[PDB]
Protein backbone atom coordinates (compact mmCIF):
# COMPACT_ATOMS: atom_id res chain seq x y z
CA UNK A 1 0.00 0.00 0.00
CA UNK A 2 2.94 2.26 1.00
CA UNK A 3 4.53 1.78 -2.82
CA UNK A 4 1.38 2.73 -3.72
CA UNK A 5 0.69 5.54 -2.13
CA UNK A 6 4.11 7.00 -3.24
CA UNK A 7 4.12 5.96 -6.65
CA UNK A 8 0.53 8.35 -7.34
CA UNK A 9 2.74 10.69 -5.20
CA UNK A 10 5.42 10.82 -7.34
CA UNK A 11 4.14 10.35 -10.79
CA UNK A 12 3.27 13.08 -13.49
CA UNK A 13 1.34 10.70 -16.14
CA UNK A 14 -0.30 8.64 -13.69
CA UNK A 15 -3.07 10.88 -12.67
CA UNK A 16 -5.69 7.50 -11.32
CA UNK A 17 -5.18 4.17 -9.34
CA UNK A 18 -7.78 2.06 -7.95
CA UNK A 19 -7.23 -1.28 -6.09
CA UNK A 20 -9.31 -4.07 -5.42
CA UNK A 21 -9.17 -5.44 -1.35
CA UNK A 22 -11.11 -8.49 -1.79
CA UNK A 23 -11.35 -11.52 1.01
CA UNK A 24 -13.75 -14.20 2.60
CA UNK A 25 -16.04 -12.56 5.16
CA UNK A 26 -14.69 -10.99 8.48
CA UNK A 27 -11.19 -11.35 7.35
CA UNK A 28 -11.33 -7.50 8.59
CA UNK A 29 -10.29 -5.54 5.29
CA UNK A 30 -11.75 -2.31 6.09
CA UNK A 31 -9.61 -1.57 9.19
CA UNK A 32 -6.59 -2.32 6.63
CA UNK A 33 -7.82 0.19 4.22
CA UNK A 34 -8.51 2.80 6.49
CA UNK A 35 -5.06 2.67 8.15
CA UNK A 36 -3.40 3.13 4.72
CA UNK A 37 -5.88 5.81 4.00
CA UNK A 38 -4.53 7.65 7.57
CA UNK A 39 -1.09 6.97 7.31
CA UNK A 40 -0.54 7.75 3.60
CA UNK A 41 -0.63 12.09 4.97
CA UNK A 42 -2.87 13.26 2.38
CA UNK A 43 -4.61 16.52 2.55
CA UNK A 44 -8.11 15.34 1.57
CA UNK A 45 -9.68 12.54 2.18
CA UNK A 46 -13.09 11.06 2.44
CA UNK A 47 -15.67 7.81 2.86
CA UNK A 48 -18.35 6.38 1.25
CA UNK A 49 -20.43 4.15 3.33
CA UNK A 50 -23.77 2.23 3.46
CA UNK A 51 -24.31 3.77 7.36
CA UNK A 52 -25.00 7.47 5.80
CA UNK A 53 -27.73 6.50 3.20
CA UNK A 54 -30.35 4.59 5.46
CA UNK A 55 -33.53 5.83 4.84
CA UNK A 56 -33.36 8.00 1.42
CA UNK A 57 -34.99 7.81 -1.81
CA UNK A 58 -33.02 6.60 -4.64
CA UNK A 59 -32.37 10.21 -6.32
CA UNK A 60 -31.28 10.91 -2.98
CA UNK A 61 -28.78 8.61 -3.54
CA UNK A 62 -27.43 9.10 -7.03
CA UNK A 63 -27.41 12.87 -5.89
CA UNK A 64 -25.35 12.36 -2.72
CA UNK A 65 -22.33 10.41 -4.69
CA UNK A 66 -22.04 12.76 -7.48
CA UNK A 67 -21.44 15.60 -4.61
CA UNK A 68 -19.09 13.19 -3.22
CA UNK A 69 -17.18 12.96 -6.51
CA UNK A 70 -17.41 16.43 -7.19
CA UNK A 71 -16.17 18.10 -4.08
CA UNK A 72 -13.09 15.62 -4.64
CA UNK A 73 -12.06 17.78 -7.73
CA UNK A 74 -10.39 20.82 -6.00
CA UNK A 75 -7.37 19.87 -3.89
CA UNK A 76 -5.04 18.56 -6.25
CA UNK A 77 -3.69 15.02 -3.96
CA UNK A 78 -7.21 13.19 -3.16
CA UNK A 79 -8.25 9.06 -1.23
CA UNK A 80 -11.85 7.90 -1.57
CA UNK A 81 -12.55 4.84 0.02
CA UNK A 82 -15.61 2.97 -1.38
CA UNK A 83 -17.09 0.53 1.45
CA UNK A 84 -18.76 -2.73 0.73
CA UNK A 85 -19.66 -2.34 -3.00
CA UNK A 86 -22.13 -5.47 -3.02
CA UNK A 87 -24.63 -3.85 -0.75
CA UNK A 88 -24.82 -0.60 -1.91
CA UNK A 89 -26.20 -1.77 -5.07
CA UNK A 90 -28.73 -3.93 -3.57
CA UNK A 91 -27.29 -7.61 -4.07
CA UNK A 92 -30.02 -10.75 -2.98
CA UNK A 93 -29.25 -13.64 -5.00
CA UNK A 94 -33.04 -15.16 -5.01
CA UNK A 95 -33.80 -13.00 -7.72
CA UNK A 96 -31.13 -11.74 -8.23
CA UNK A 97 -32.43 -8.19 -7.88
CA UNK A 98 -30.49 -5.07 -7.49
CA UNK A 99 -30.91 -1.76 -8.65
CA UNK A 100 -29.17 -0.90 -11.56
CA UNK A 101 -28.89 3.11 -11.49
CA UNK A 102 -26.28 2.79 -8.57
CA UNK A 103 -24.28 0.22 -10.26
CA UNK A 104 -23.95 1.99 -13.81
CA UNK A 105 -23.21 5.50 -11.55
CA UNK A 106 -20.16 3.94 -9.65
CA UNK A 107 -19.44 2.34 -13.45
CA UNK A 108 -19.30 5.71 -14.81
CA UNK A 109 -17.40 7.16 -11.92
CA UNK B 1 -70.72 -52.04 25.54
CA UNK B 2 -70.30 -51.47 28.13
CA UNK B 3 -72.22 -54.13 30.12
CA UNK B 4 -71.04 -57.15 27.44
CA UNK B 5 -67.28 -58.02 27.28
CA UNK B 6 -67.78 -59.26 23.94
CA UNK B 7 -69.14 -55.86 22.74
CA UNK B 8 -66.67 -53.86 24.51
CA UNK B 9 -63.91 -55.90 22.47
CA UNK B 10 -65.98 -55.08 19.18
CA UNK B 11 -65.64 -51.54 20.12
CA UNK B 12 -61.99 -51.78 21.00
CA UNK B 13 -60.85 -53.54 17.91
CA UNK B 14 -63.04 -50.40 15.97
CA UNK B 15 -60.78 -48.53 17.55
CA UNK B 16 -58.05 -49.77 17.08
CA UNK B 17 -58.55 -49.95 13.17
CA UNK B 18 -59.66 -46.62 13.27
CA UNK B 19 -56.21 -45.52 15.25
CA UNK B 20 -54.24 -46.85 12.28
CA UNK B 21 -56.43 -45.21 9.45
CA UNK B 22 -55.36 -42.05 11.42
CA UNK B 23 -51.98 -43.37 11.55
CA UNK B 24 -51.84 -43.38 7.69
CA UNK B 25 -52.98 -40.11 7.15
CA UNK B 26 -51.21 -38.35 9.12
CA UNK B 27 -47.93 -40.62 7.25
CA UNK B 28 -49.60 -39.68 3.78
CA UNK B 29 -49.90 -35.89 4.47
CA UNK B 30 -46.18 -35.70 6.42
CA UNK B 31 -44.41 -37.17 2.89
CA UNK B 32 -46.33 -35.20 1.16
CA UNK B 33 -46.05 -32.03 2.60
CA UNK B 34 -42.03 -32.83 2.41
CA UNK B 35 -41.98 -34.03 -1.38
CA UNK B 36 -43.76 -30.31 -1.57
CA UNK B 37 -40.79 -28.63 0.38
CA UNK B 38 -38.03 -30.19 -2.05
CA UNK B 39 -39.68 -28.99 -5.59
CA UNK B 40 -40.58 -25.84 -4.05
CA UNK B 41 -36.69 -25.46 -3.23
CA UNK B 42 -36.31 -26.93 -7.03
CA UNK B 43 -37.89 -24.80 -9.07
CA UNK B 44 -36.41 -21.02 -7.60
CA UNK B 45 -32.72 -22.21 -6.63
CA UNK B 46 -31.48 -20.97 -9.85
CA UNK B 47 -31.51 -17.95 -12.16
CA UNK B 48 -34.79 -16.70 -13.50
CA UNK B 49 -36.91 -15.92 -16.78
CA UNK B 50 -35.94 -11.94 -17.41
CA UNK B 51 -37.40 -9.50 -15.16
CA UNK B 52 -40.78 -8.36 -14.79
CA UNK B 53 -43.05 -5.65 -15.96
CA UNK B 54 -43.43 -2.93 -13.60
N1 LIG C 1 -4.67 -7.45 11.90
C1 LIG C 1 -5.85 -6.84 11.84
N2 LIG C 1 -6.13 -6.08 10.77
C2 LIG C 1 -7.32 -5.47 10.72
N3 LIG C 1 -8.32 -5.49 11.59
C3 LIG C 1 -8.01 -6.26 12.64
C4 LIG C 1 -6.83 -6.95 12.83
N4 LIG C 1 -6.87 -7.64 14.03
C5 LIG C 1 -8.05 -7.36 14.53
N5 LIG C 1 -8.78 -6.54 13.73
C6 LIG C 1 -10.10 -6.05 14.01
O1 LIG C 1 -10.90 -6.11 12.85
C7 LIG C 1 -12.04 -5.23 13.07
C8 LIG C 1 -12.34 -4.48 11.80
O2 LIG C 1 -12.54 -5.43 10.74
P1 LIG C 1 -13.46 -5.06 9.48
O3 LIG C 1 -14.41 -3.97 9.84
O4 LIG C 1 -12.59 -4.91 8.29
O5 LIG C 1 -14.29 -6.40 9.29
P2 LIG C 1 -15.01 -6.93 7.97
O6 LIG C 1 -14.59 -8.33 7.71
O7 LIG C 1 -14.84 -5.89 6.93
O8 LIG C 1 -16.55 -6.99 8.38
P3 LIG C 1 -17.75 -7.46 7.44
O9 LIG C 1 -17.31 -8.75 6.81
O10 LIG C 1 -18.95 -7.61 8.32
O11 LIG C 1 -17.88 -6.36 6.43
C9 LIG C 1 -11.66 -4.37 14.28
O12 LIG C 1 -12.33 -4.81 15.46
C10 LIG C 1 -10.16 -4.59 14.40
O13 LIG C 1 -9.63 -4.41 15.70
Amino acid sequence: GARYVRQVRESDKSRLVSLLIHGPAGSGKTALAAEIALKSGFPFIRLISPNELSGMSESAKIAYIDNTFRDAYKSPLNILVIDSLETLVDWVPIGPRFSNNILQMLKVA
Amino acid sequence: GIHDTNKQAQAENSRQRFLKLIQDYRIVDSNYKEENKEQAKRQYMIIQPEATED
